[PDB]
């Protein structure tokens, strides 16, 4: 049996809200004229950094310790970037056409130009950032919407009981979405619209995951920009 | 197989 | 504009109404496939679908009312998940087995007979497993499949006429929402469950969209690799995607 | 112009 399944609405957004990661920074070297190489590197040095962070929050992310030790690789070797890019999306949330990817790293779609086929990723994940600003997204529903991605994107592909217990700690997630909503004051038909409306959102960060792994691939045989073994691995994993 | 994130998730 | 005004029973009948119909494969089965015959049965087929595809999506409550660009990104970017979702339904009772035609059934196996094809027919063979567990219904289905058409391309897009038209398909994705939960209570489920089975069905359009991402990829693939000839309209769709 | 434009339209 899960412990997780026993948490009540409350207690599991608060176990969510505790386990979130640090806000980590980038170097405060004020170059200011970027180069495809230079903003690559720091990209790359930030989400490698920001990786073993997500490590933690995910063993702290109620049901995930119940899975075995490949179950929980398999999750974040199919999650990883996803759950990079809703993070940078929420933390965007309140900076309107731009993308704060550290509090001294604040770029816009122009800066994007930088690096090739950038600009489209930027596009869409200001898009989003945009949409998530649109509904008013909250902290305790940014939460819920991180560990959803953790726990279903890699679900599907468990090829060769306990896939049963993820989807019961998926509708868990669900529950305490709907528990927000009702206690944000929403009605029964604004609840369900409003579970619907942030859970196509993730078919889009979804969409975004990939194009951003392809980007990372053709930079990996460009050679240009050296890339940490830890992404290496998580990079490999999608072929 | 060898995966940093083998350590990773064993020294959370 | 008639689709906010549709009950949820009438956006159910007109969404079954307007179901495409089961096409056949010119599939030999005296003849023997090759890797370049496979993928000429599935791009045939899949060529004839989008025809039915276009004027499906005509009938779905709200999309005449977008502007014909509008109709146009919706339909491009959508596309393969509309045919994989409809291939992964009509595959449902035929375990480990994916229905291309009444006449094409294949298993992964037969996958192998193209290069990476394997992957995403273990995928979409999942999602049909999915789909078997949860006992999704034809109703269920229906609006999965026009969800999936609204919402694919409306990210992708600035003018206060274009919001309105971004605001209207958010009013019929609504609509559908509405549609979805009044389905569920119908089937006698609890509150709980209604919006459990919500979440559990919009979670799988997640999937679907990783399995297009990566079969847009294979396809992209093909075009250069330059054994299989696509269809011209098929060439198209998968330019709007580069 | 496109194909898809024109079954679109296509009355
Ligand atoms: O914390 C984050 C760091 C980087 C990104 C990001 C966005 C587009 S590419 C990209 C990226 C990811 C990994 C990487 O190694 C390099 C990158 F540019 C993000 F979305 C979140
Ligand atoms: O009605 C359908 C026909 C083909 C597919 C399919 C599945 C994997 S590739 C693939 C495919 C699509 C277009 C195409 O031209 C060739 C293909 F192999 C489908 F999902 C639905």
């Amino acid at each position: 049996n899960s412990l997780a399944l026993s948490l009540t609405a409350d207690q599991m957004v608060s176990a969510l809200l505790d386990a979130e990661p640090p806000i980590l920074y980038s170097e405060y070297d004020p170059t200011r004229p970027f180069s495809e190489a230079s903003m690559m590197g720091l990209l790359t040095n930030l989400a490698d950094r920001e990786l073993v962070h997500m490590i933690n929050w995910a063993k702290r992310v109620p049901g995930f310790v119940d899975l075995t030790l490949h179950d929980q690789v398999h999750l974040l070797e199919c999650a990883w970037l996803e759950i990079l890019m809703i993070g940078l999306v929420w933390r965007s949330m309140e900076h309107p056409g731009k993308l704060l990817f550290a509090p001294n790293l604040l770029l816009d779609r122009n800066q994007g130009k930088c690096v090739e086929g950038m600009v489209e990723i930027f596009d869409m994940l200001l898009a989003t950032s945009s949409r998530f600003r649109m509904m008013n997204l909250q902290g305790e529903e940014f939460v819920c919407l991180k560990s959803i991605i953790l726990l279903n994107s890699g679900v599907y592909t468990f090829l060769s009981e306990e896939k049963d217990h993820i989807h019961r700690v998926l509708d868990k997630i669900t529950d305490t979405l709907i528990h927000l909503m009702a206690k944000a004051g929403l009605t029964l038909q604004q609840q369900h619209q409003r579970l619907a409306q942030l859970l196509l959102i993730l078919s889009h960060i979804r969409h975004m995951s990939n194009k951003g792994m392809e980007h990372l691939y053709s930079m990996k045989c460009k050679n240009v920009v050296p890339l940490s073994d830890l992404l290496l691995e998580m990079l490999d994993a999608h072929r | 197989k060898h995966k940093i994130l083998h350590r990773l998730l064993q020294d959370s």
